[PDB]
């Protein structure tokens, strides 16, 4: 996929030459933030089971016209579709944590986004404010180097559904 | 993607009307084809076509030379396009080429020299400079090469060739960069303030 | 293409000489800073969608004329070539804003703009207002003392206030 | 190229069988005539582009395989 | 191109579960070995030519039939081509062992090497004893202690050799 | 010229994208290393004279046959412009130490190298063994990370000159 | 482009007339002296590297302020465009000596080589001083008679001079 | 117009090189070769009003019937015609000998002179007839390296006129 | 290899065109060439020996510093490889020489002679003032056609050495 | 600018570098003939736009009962004019395409640059989705035989595109 290191050695091959300091310097400056991330990454998957429900009632409680029913929200196999796709989303907020970068976040969820959601008639706002209540509760069960990688990622994951 | 891109609103070139011969054989730009890519020393003189033709013979240095495309092309696993492709999306070309011009002039230099005719107008620096400013100058290359008028004119086994009868050639006219203050330059009636280092019969 | 290292050297060598023991300290205190600015960077980049519409509502909210038939926002195309503009222009003051120095903003994005709306019949005066309201819009978020530590980013805001001025001048 | 994407090249075996000589016969010869089959490499992000472009121009692929993975 | 973070990235997402302890823990362990490996990636950068001078001179001391009239790098074409083989050979191998992962060398690198080298005609084996002498010269300039901090480097040592090898093993 | 931040900004600029995560860890990296660039570069510039009068006599001493009448070294001239390319590099590897990166000295040094030393007949085995020289003071003169960076740009230089 | 034979003809041509016996005469003049003229060409090929040289040393001993900080020449990439630069004007001129006839410097060359020079910054008188230079030091391997039987050539010489004189004003 | 030492200089100019050896060896070649080519010239020079009278002559005989009125040749102006045409296919020829290269020919008669034949209806066999006659005199006023000269070039245009 | 032959031969088949008058006379000038070039040859080939002898110590004489123990020219192979390696030369000058075209010695000397000069050290201007000698020598060994044509040959040599 | 079949016709003779051939004259003929029943519907429908509109509004509003409730887009004076004004266009549009008999009015100034607005200003296209479908539903009244089919087609694209 895609990481910092990642494009170190695509740049590197790119320009065809060995590694040099500018990414040498990166590697390391990658290594260092390394492990707040990985304490971010172990933070966020103990707490997996209470984000996606607070998740997917902070999205009924946005959005109460699609629990109604005639409606795409209805049905308990949505609300399991729901639950799943946020544990996708903070599954792979997860892996860009550990990995320093979006790329793994940019290999399964963005790409084909816009084109999935317009498919399926999935509205985009959903899952928004859902980020958006996982953006809110990581602002409490985590803080300081952890809490800014995981608020950068979610944010990006944001911007990108938008 | 994104936006449709504007009307062309072309003009009268030779290019658009060359049912004839050219005036002069000597003067057709040579047409370097696949066929050259088999010999050792044609291999060694299309690349020096090729580099001549995008980077303009004063860019063509040791430094800036890429040497996992030339690799690629003795091989065979590369096509003519995508070797132009590969020198449009390379450092060297961006630090050398887009860097010191606008969007406008950067899209003029990438016509001239991977379409190999002068810009229809100034509305077609416009029309072009939308896709560098919104998606960079590498999609902008791949649009340009992958288009229509580049599929027409040279496919995918020919390199770039000026669509002009060569007694007036696009790198003269055009340097890389034109009519900018340089940051690693002086301005020419400034003079050097700094030490002599000798004292050669001043 | 030059940030604040960049220029530095450049100047040092034109005048033929290592760099001064000052400008070094500059530098050091740019590379203190250089957190600050990349909160001050992520700031901008993670909220643009958010700038862009704000800058948007306020701008076709105030002017009415460009919004209607014969305007230059009128068809769907135009609305969102202005609403590009933007993004490429808050995209440009980000760059600028990370690198410290103008000189990618001007060289990528203001140098021939003016002319290229003049003949593309784009009234200058309200791309230079629109980016005035990004600059609004995207002050209300650099200065949000929430989620980040709290300290004194008085110089980035005067730095991207500067950036955003700078673009809005060169423009109109 | 650098995600997953930009691995995975696939090498293309293309056939320039009668429908596409009278395709260029019809159009004309921009270049000269070459050999009937060739092994053409391509990446992943311009492999459904390709065979569109072949598929237009009328050839008919024999052999497609998988150079990573 | 993946690394070892990538590659628990990639059997993860396979099972669909999240990363274990035991494999963040490991990731853990190799990311503050990260500033270990950097001087090992250094010490084959800085000394790359020296590197591939002494392997080109051994091995072109060890087989004398290679530059005779008549062999493969006899030409200074083929003797370049064989000293730029042994120059793209290491910065891949310095590649992976930055890296951590074998994915970048044998997707990219190593792929369709053999079969060039066979329809070239060019002696594999010959290659693989270039390799080997290039993975001597490696050692000796990584097991140099001078510039750099003490310390037991046993892991990236191993790792390098099992790439080498496997390089080695690709190629033959 | 080229740093990390440029590098960053370029690749941003090429696929026509805002700064995402990965960028701004580079950056980071960045700038935690400059404090010890910084110092390596303020150590560099203090001992001018020393340097390039020292790499001067090494590459004498190495080509004892230069300095004799009829070569290159011989008569006052070549002896003050050899000075003065040993101070180029080394003004270029501080320029790299304070730009955290090779773009000064690709720039200004490299970039047409090869076809120069040639027009000329200047050989790159004197800049190597000037470049020798002035990495071993540098041990000396310099200890800690500053050390290694400096070390890690005339490492560079002399892998550029061969 | 135009050698001296199609010289004639495009005027004999515009005056819509066969080509007078007196210009053939000329024109198989002109052939007799070929040979000369061929030397002539050898002599500039075979001494270029020779002639640069000499041409970059006289002119950066005359203008150091070229080779200085922000100098035009100064950083290697731009001394080794000064070069290229030298090494093609010598190259179209012996073009020219073999045609006879300097169409080739006015169309290829020439045509807007003042405009492009400053365009890029590039001092003119400089440029013209570099080909003054240059013909100095091709005057003096032009009159070398090692290797090649003692003749006449002193038209020649002064066609070599003012192809080169040519090329100076046009550039200057 | 194409020429050997034109060629010559657009071949060393397409690979930025000077005139090396085997490219000199063709224009002296062509300066050897000139002598006859000129002689050739010179002779068909004084032979032009017989030379063209003669070929107006034998295209009327081989085609009697656009001397019939209604048809081409019929008229004094299209007789005129006749012999400016011919008087200028002759100087052309005379131009390429002198020239040494079918690059006046190609320049001036043979370029667009298939769409200049369609668009005025003038069949190209009138001026085949009229060369092959040109070139059953030119074995008669010419003999040796001369005569071989001037036959190449007429050939030349008679493949291109057929 | 590459010879004028060749030339002709590659480019009429580019433009799948027959042979022209231009390609015919060049082949025409090359068979003429053809003898005073293998007289030339044969010349060379008797004076093997001698020739390669007398370069070496050329080298030593100009170059003392090379047999200084430490430096390339010290030792015994060392100075077998030089005399092999001017061997290489004087046969490929021949082999040019017989072919009328300096692609033997192109695509079997300058195709990639720099890169590999670089790698080992071989410092140029060895070889340059070696082909110096053998120019000298055969300055007086051949007379007329033959003496120019070897004095071109070694002169393309010496500047692609250069 | 516009994709019409006239235009189309001689951008693909002129791309081709000739005259039009008599399979472009029929094709042009075929447009000559189908341009009567476009222009009945463009008239039956520039003549009831009115009506349209304000169906198409309140349809809108009968499927979409939370546009309308505070803190939503519908709630609003200018938000209902700028209802009327969008559906207005959507229709003005239409009847541009039935004139031109092409889809190139809808294409160039509703189409194109759909998504990115409605992105950026929020507005959910099933909005339009559902005022077109009203409008389909009517126009079915309104107009019969081939000119009804005309519009049809043209409402269809424009429902297509916003999906
Ligand atoms: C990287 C630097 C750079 C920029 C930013 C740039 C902008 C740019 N704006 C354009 C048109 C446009 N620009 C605008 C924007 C204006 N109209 C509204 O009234 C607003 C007041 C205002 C935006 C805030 C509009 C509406 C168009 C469309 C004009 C048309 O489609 O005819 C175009 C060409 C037409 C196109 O293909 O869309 C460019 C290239 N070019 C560059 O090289
Ligand atoms: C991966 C990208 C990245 C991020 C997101 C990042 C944030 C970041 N902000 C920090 C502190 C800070 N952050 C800020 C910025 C805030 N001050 C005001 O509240 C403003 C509203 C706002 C900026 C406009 C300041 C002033 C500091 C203190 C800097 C210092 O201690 O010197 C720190 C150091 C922790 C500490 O000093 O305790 C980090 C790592 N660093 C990174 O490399
Ligand atoms: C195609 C024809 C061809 C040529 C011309 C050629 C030159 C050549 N000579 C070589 C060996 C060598 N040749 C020399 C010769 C130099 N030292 C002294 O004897 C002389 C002063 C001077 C010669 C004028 C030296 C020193 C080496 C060994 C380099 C080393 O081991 O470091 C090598 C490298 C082989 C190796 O290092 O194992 C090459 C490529 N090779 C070829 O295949
Ligand atoms: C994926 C990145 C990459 C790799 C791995 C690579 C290797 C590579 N080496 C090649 C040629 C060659 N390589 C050699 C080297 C051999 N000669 C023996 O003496 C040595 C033992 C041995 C070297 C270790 C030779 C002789 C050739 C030329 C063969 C020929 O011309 O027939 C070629 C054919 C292309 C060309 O040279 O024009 C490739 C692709 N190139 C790349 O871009
Ligand atoms: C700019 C690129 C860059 C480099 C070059 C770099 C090297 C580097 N090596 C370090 C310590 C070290 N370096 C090594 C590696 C060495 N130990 C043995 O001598 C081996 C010969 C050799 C391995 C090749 C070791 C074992 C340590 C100490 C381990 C520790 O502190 O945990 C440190 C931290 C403490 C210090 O030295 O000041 C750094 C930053 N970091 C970077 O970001
Ligand atoms: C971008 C930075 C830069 C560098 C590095 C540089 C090197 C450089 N040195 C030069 C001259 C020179 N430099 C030397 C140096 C020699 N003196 C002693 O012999 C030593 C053994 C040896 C130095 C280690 C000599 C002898 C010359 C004169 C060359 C000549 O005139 O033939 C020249 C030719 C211009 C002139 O005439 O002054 C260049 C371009 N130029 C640059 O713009
Ligand atoms: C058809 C033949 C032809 C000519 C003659 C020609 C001149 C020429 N020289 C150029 C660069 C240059 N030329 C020079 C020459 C100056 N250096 C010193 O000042 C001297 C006074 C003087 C030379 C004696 C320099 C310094 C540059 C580099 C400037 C730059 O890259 O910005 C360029 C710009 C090309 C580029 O930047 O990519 C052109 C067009 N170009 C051609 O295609
Ligand atoms: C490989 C391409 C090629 C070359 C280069 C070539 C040169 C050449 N030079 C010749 C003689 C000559 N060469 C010269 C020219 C010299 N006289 C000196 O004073 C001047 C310094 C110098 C003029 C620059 C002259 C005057 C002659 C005597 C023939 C004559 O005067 O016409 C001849 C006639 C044979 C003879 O009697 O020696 C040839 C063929 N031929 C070729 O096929
Ligand atoms: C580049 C040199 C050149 C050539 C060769 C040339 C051929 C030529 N001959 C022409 C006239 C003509 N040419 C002919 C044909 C001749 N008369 C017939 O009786 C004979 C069968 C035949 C003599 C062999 C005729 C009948 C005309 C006058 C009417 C017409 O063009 O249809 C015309 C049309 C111009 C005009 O009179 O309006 C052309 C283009 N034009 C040129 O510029
Ligand atoms: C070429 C044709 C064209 C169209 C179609 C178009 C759509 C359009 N409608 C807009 C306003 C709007 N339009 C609506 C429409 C909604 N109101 C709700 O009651 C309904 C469910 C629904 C309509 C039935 C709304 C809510 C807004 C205000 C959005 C905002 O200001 O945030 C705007 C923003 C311009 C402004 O108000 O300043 C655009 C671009 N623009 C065009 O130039």
């Amino acid at each position: 996929s895609r990481t910092v290191i990642t494009e170190v050695i695509a740049t590197a091959d790119s320009q065809g030459r060995f590694l040099n300091s500018t990414e040498l310097q990166a590697a390391f400056g990658r290594f260092e933030r390394a492990v707040p991330a990985i304490e971010a990454a172990r933070a966020l998957t103990k707490n997996q089971d209470a984000l996606v429900k607070g998740a997917v009632q902070a999205v009924f409680k946005k959005f109460p016209y699609v629990t109604q029913p005639g409606e795409k929200g209805y049905g308990d196999s949505n609300q399991a579709k729901c639950a799943r796709d946020i544990g996708y989303y903070l599954r792979f907020i997860t892996y860009s944590l550990v990995a320093s970068g979006t790329g793994p976040l940019d290999d399964y969820v963005i790409a084909g986004l816009r084109e999935v959601n317009r498919a399926f008639n999935l509205n985009p706002l959903w899952y928004i404010e859902a980020l958006n209540y996982i953006k809110g509760e990581t602002g409490k069960l985590l803080s300081g180097q952890s809490k800014t990688e995981a608020l950068l990622y979610i944010d990006h994951a944001i911007n990108a559904l938008s | 993607m994104g936006l449709p891109l504007l009307d062309t609103k072309y003009s009268s070139k030779p290019h658009r009307v060359a049912s004839i011969p050219a005036v002069n054989a000597e003067d057709k730009p040579w047409v370097l084809d696949r066929y050259d890519l088999r010999d050792e020393q044609g291999l060694q003189s299309f690349i020096f076509a090729a580099y001549r033709q995008i980077f303009s013979e004063h860019l063509i240095l040791e430094s800036n030379r890429q040497t996992e495309l030339e690799s690629q092309l003795r091989n065979g696993k590369l096509l003519v396009k995508d070797f132009v492709r590969g020198l449009g999306k390379s450092e060297v070309f961006r630090r050398l080429v887009l860097e010191p011009n606008t969007n406008y002039r950067f899209v003029e230099i990438c016509l001239k020299r991977f379409l190999g005719r002068e810009p229809y107008n100034k509305q077609e620096l416009i029309k072009w400079s939308i896709i560098i400013a919104e998606k960079g100058y590498h999609a902008f290359i791949d649009a340009v090469v992958d288009g229509a008028e580049y599929a027409e004119a040279f496919g995918e086994d020919t390199l770039p060739y000026q669509r002009r009868p060569l007694s007036q050639p696009f790198n003269l006219t055009t340097p890389r960069l034109a009519d900018i203050f340089q940051d690693d330059q002086r301005s020419p009636w400034e003079r050097y303030a700094g030490p002599k280092f000798f004292v050669g019969w001043k | 293409m030059n940030d604040v290292f960049t220029r530095a050297i450049a100047q040092a060598d034109l005048k033929g000489s290592f760099l001064l023991e000052s400008d070094l300290d500059k530098l050091a205190s740019f590379a203190k800073e250089g957190v600050k600015r990349l909160d001050a960077v992520a700031a901008l980049t993670n909220n643009a969608p958010a700038i862009i519409s704000d800058a948007a509502h306020k701008l076709f909210a105030e002017q009415q004329e460009l919004i209607q038939p014969g305007g230059n926002a009128y068809p769907h195309r135009r609305m969102a070539a202005c609403l590009r503009d933007m993004e490429i222009i808050l995209r440009y003051v980000s760059y600028a804003l990370l690198a410290g120095d103008a000189s990618v903003l001007d060289d990528r994005c203001l140098n021939g703009l003016r002319e290229t709306y003049n003949a593309l019949g784009t009234p200058t005066q309200s791309v230079a207002r629109a980016v005035q309201l990004m600059k609004d819009a995207a002050m209300v978020h650099l200065k949000s003392t929430a989620n980040v530590t709290v300290g004194d980013c008085s110089s980035l805001y005067s730095e991207a206030a500067t950036y955003f001025d700078k673009a809005a001048a060169s423009i109109a | 190229a650098i995600t997953t994407q930009g691995k995975r090249i696939y090498k293309i075996t293309v056939s320039e069988a009668g429908a596409y000589a009278t395709n260029k016969h019809r159009t004309g010869y921009r270049a000269p005539i070459r050999q009937s089959n060739y092994t053409l490499t391509v990446p992943y992000d311009r492999f459904l582009p390709e065979m569109i472009r072949l598929h237009q121009s009328g050839a008919k692929i024999v052999n497609v395989t998988s150079v990573i993975s």
